[PDB]
RNA sequence: CAGAGUGUAGCUUAACACAAAGCACCCAACUUACACUUAGGAGAUUUCAACUUAACUUGACCGCUCUGACCA
């Protein structure tokens, strides 16, 4: 034993949804790459077919012309619409709920009372003999508010490491602090339920991490928890 | 019968135990550029530069001549790096550089070479036509 | 991200003109892909066949 | 009439010759070199020289390469250098950068190509 | 009797891979009626295309740079972890160094351009698959 | 020569891996994983072989051995939507889909979370990752079958 | 907050000056891809003084890591 407390941590992600929106520089190389592609390419069966009506213009059985296609195809996709990128999460901040933010990568953030405090941290559990800290991790998630989330565990190896001393009440030769070991997990399926949201739990980027964490724990937080 | 080698054995740095991860060369002019390095370093065993090369005085040449001019490198290097981002701004000089009809005007090249580099590739040349072996031994 | 390799061309020496084409999944997730007319959307539709027999049973008036 | 250092033909490049032009090409810069089959250098023109670098966009392009050989030509007529030989790789030979700076020494005066020795 | 000796000379045959498609070019592509006019290009627009790619380079050196600094952040913060662990509690890390056995395998599909729509009822349909067959004869 | 100090001065076969002119099987010890199959399947062939290059390229800065890069056989399906007020299915639009496998070995246990990480962020939209541990049954998937060998058997 | 060491872009006991160098990197074409090769792309002395000089020796200045304290 030690004055070591070994708490194991679950740095649940939820891997972007929907693709990241091009950037300028990306805006202008994906048009010149399209642009080259239709340079270098060979007449496509749709566009021969344009030019032999062309042709009929010249001089002068589908009833049907390339263009007239084309125009019926537009209508369609015009009459569909696309599920909104931007949700109507992003508008009201909704942070407790997974649409926000969906070309983003989110973490999951608990508040936990430690020492009469709210303090947010990642779900984590205490060490219990006979499992791997691994098997902590996975425990965290079943120790939760009421959901259904299901996690893919990436590998064994913990991904960071904090370690806290308490104060000096608390601190004493047989409790001095804990060490709480970070085990990245993605989010496959499920959320919190709605008996479950009431609050404690928020979905933040990167970004927002800090804006909930602490100083000293959001710097060991963010080595791991990915930007891209 | 065998004699324990007189030095660094080549190749012996080289770990064996892991071959399949160490970086290959890949390239003729990579294992070249090596090469070469080598053969210039002095080896125990021996080699054609014992023989065929010059052997001359290890201590060093006497300097007689005047002495260096003294440069501020701080000022000197602080000017050149705002010559070249000038050059490099314009937009002619790097349509000219792109479609490679660009070209370096020879004589303030020279004028330039004999201020600068100009005086030791002189004495270089004095060095090779045998002029200073000749006239200042 | 996902643009890390996302811009590309086809490489082929010969190869026909491709059309950016939205493809509607059958959740209605739409993805950019390559076709070979000047399509605007595609919709890939749920296939009857793999619905199950009781299904099929009570699902074939639902059908209508 | 000075021998050259005939044999090594088992290796690259070969030795005979009086004088060679060595073209060393590094991620930031071009250098040439004119030495003598004893390994001394005659005369050199680099991209790292000042009076070089200040009239070139680009120190590592086709341009620099040129550059470096119409300078090289010049330094090697001041210097009685009209002959030398150049002994390149396959690719270096085909490369767009080597045959402009060949170009370059051609035109400038030297000849690139040594006389054979005179045996008799 | 004779059956076995068949049985043993019948993998004589070696095997042979499966042709790809994608790789052999369609012969319709041979006819020179489908060929582009090959129009050439104006001077400004090669100036445009070549600014461009300069931009290109430099700026997929700095999204390279990322992922490289990404990566040794966190082979830093793992390497750490291990250690401490040890430390801490040298059975517990002989663990987390072993191999994970129901990692693989690992599914993961590309994020999509637009969320599923909730209430949308795709046109049924049946996907029909032309896959060709290739035996081996000897 | 033998007795000289400079005896072997030349010897290079040890320096270089010995290579013998129907295929082993290759496993993983207890902290690294065997040979494995990055499954790059997507509709669109470019972004298939555009993660597959990125992936290659990526294992290479890692210094992680890839086996193998190749492609799987193309997969054709018609989507044949029903004709509106009609009974009988029309072809509406032709779907390829195309594979690119790059074969990697070596993996570390510890530096799979982090090489999956950044293979996994980085992939592009429509295109499907799926990482198997190689096995026997997905080599003998890119040969043709024996119809003839079958009826024997 | 304090102490300690420490400082060229990613590495380098590269840098005498004639010069901030070599390699490692990034894009394009070639290659199924990789690799090779070709043709391109990006760039550092933390800052200010100190006796000529000083990437180098001195001090401050700033960054960096390490240790202790504060620290649920
Ligand atoms: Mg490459």
């Amino acid at each position: 034993g030690s004055p070591w407390r070994l708490l194991g941590a679950l740095c649940l992600q939820r891997p972007p949804v929907v693709s990241k929106p091009l950037t300028p520089l990306q805006e202008e190389m994906a048009s010149l790459l399209q642009q080259i592609e239709i340079e270098r390419s060979l007449y496509s069966d749709h566009e021969l077919r344009a030019l032999d009506e062309n042709q009929r213009l010249a001089k002068k059985q589908d009833i049907l012309l390339a263009q007239d296609l084309e125009d019926m195809w537009e209508q369609k996709f015009l009459q569909f619409k696309l599920g909104a990128r931007i949700t109507e999460a992003d508008e009201k901040n909704d942070r407790t709920s997974l649409n926000r933010k969906l070309d983003r990568n989110l973490v999951l953030l608990v508040r936990e009372k430690f020492g009469d405090q709210d303090v947010w941290i990642l779900p984590q559990a205490e060490w219990q003999p006979g499992e791997t800290l691994r098997g902590t991790a996975e425990r965290t998630l079943a120790t939760l508010s009421e959901n259904n989330m299901e996690a893919k565990f990436l590998g064994n190896a913990p991904c960071g490491h904090y370690t806290f001393k308490f104060p000096q009440a608390m601190r004493t030769e047989s409790n001095l602090g804990a060490k709480v070991f970070f085990f990245k997990a993605l989010l496959l399926t499920g959320d919190f339920s709605q008996a479950g949201n009431k609050g404690h739990h928020v979905w933040v980027t990167k970004d927002e991490l800090g804006d909930y964490l602490k100083p000293k724990y959001l710097a060991q937080v963010r080595r791991f928890v990915s930007d891209l | 019968r065998r004699t324990p080698p007189l030095g660094p054995m080549p190749n012996s740095d080289i770990d064996l135990s892991n071959l399949e991860r160490l970086e290959k060369y890949r390239s003729f002019d990579r294992y070249r550029r090596r090469a070469e390095q080598e053969a210039q370093a002095p080896h125990w065993w021996r080699t054609y530069r014992e023989y065929f090369g010059e052997k001359t005085d290890p201590k060093e040449k006497i300097d007689i001549g005047l002495p260096p001019p003294k440069v501020s490198r701080t000022q000197q290097l602080l000017e050149r790096k705002q010559a070249i981002q000038e050059l490099r701004a314009n937009v002619e000089e790097e349509r000219a550089a792109r479609l490679r009809t660009a070209s370096v005007p020879l004589d303030a090249v020279r004028a330039e070479w004999e201020r600068t580099c100009g005086p030791y590739h002189k004495q270089r040349l004095a060095e090779y036509y045998g002029l200073y072996r000749d006239l200042f031994h | 991200d996902s643009s890390r390799a996302s811009l590309t061309r086809v490489h082929r020496q010969a190869y026909a003109r491709l059309y950016p084409v939205l493809l509607v999944k059958q959740d209605g997730s739409t993805i950019h892909i390559r076709y070979r007319e000047p399509r605007r959307m595609l919709a890939m539709p749920i296939d009857l066949d793999t619905l199950s027999p009781e299904e099929r049973r009570a699902r074939l008036r639902k059908r209508e | 009439v000075a021998r050259k250092e005939r044999g090594w033909r088992t290796v690259f490049p070969s030795r005979e010759f009086w004088h060679r032009l060595r073209v060393i090409r590094t991620q930031h810069h071009v250098e040439a070199l004119v030495e003598h089959q004893n390994g001394k250098v005659v005369v050199s023109a680099s991209t790292r020289e000042w009076a070089i670098k200040k009239h070139l966009y680009s120190t590592r392009n086709v341009v620099a390469c040129e550059s470096i050989g119409r300078v090289l030509a010049q330094r090697c007529l001041e210097a009685g250098i009209n002959f030398m030989v150049y002994q390149p790789t396959p690719w270096e030979a085909a490369s767009d950068s080597m045959k402009r700076l060949q170009s370059a020494m051609t035109e400038g005066g030297v000849v690139l190509r040594e006389p054979q020795r005179i045996y008799e | 009797e004779r059956l076995k000796r068949k049985i043993r000379k019948l993998e004589k045959a070696t095997q042979e891979l499966i042709p790809i498609e994608d790789f052999i070019t369609p012969l319709k592509f041979l006819d020179k009626a489908r060929e582009r006019p090959q129009v050439e290009l104006t001077f400004e627009e090669t100036e445009r295309r070549a600014l461009l790619l300069k931009k290109w380079s430099l700026y997929k050196q700095q999204e390279r740079k990322m992922e490289r600094d990404t990566i040794r952040a966190m082979l830093e913060a793992q390497q750490e972890a291990l250690e401490e662990l040890q430390l801490e509690s040298p059975k517990l890390h002989a663990e987390a160094i072993k191999r994970d056995p129901n990692l693989f395998p690992f599914e993961k599909e590309g994020p999509h351009y637009t969320p599923p729509i909730p209430n949308y009822q795709p046109p049924e349909g049946r996907y029909n698959d032309i896959t060709k067959v290739y035996t081996q004869v000897e | 020569y033998k007795t000289k100090p400079t005896h072997g001065i030349g010897k290079y076969k040890h320096l270089i891996k010995a290579e013998e002119p129907v295929r082993a099987i290759n496993l993983g010890t207890d902290y690294e994983y065997g040979v494995l199959n990055i499954h790059l399947t997507a509709y669109d062939m470019t972004l298939a072989e555009s993660y597959a290059q990125y992936v290659h390229n990526l294992c290479n800065s890692l210094s992680i051995k890839v086996e193998e890069s190749y492609a799987m056989p193309t997969k054709t399906i018609e989507v044949l939507q029903l004709q509106d007020q009609g009974s009988k299915m029309l072809l509406d639009s032709v779907l390829t889909t195309h594979e690119r496998v790059v074969q990697i070995s070596g993996l570390s246990a510890t530096f799979a979370e982090i090489f999956l990480e950044i293979i996994q962020s980085s992939l592009p939209e429509g295109v499907r990752l799926s990482v198997k541990e190689h096995t026997e049954e997905d080599f003998k998937g890119r040969f043709k079958a024996r119809p003839e060998l079958e009826e024997l058997l």
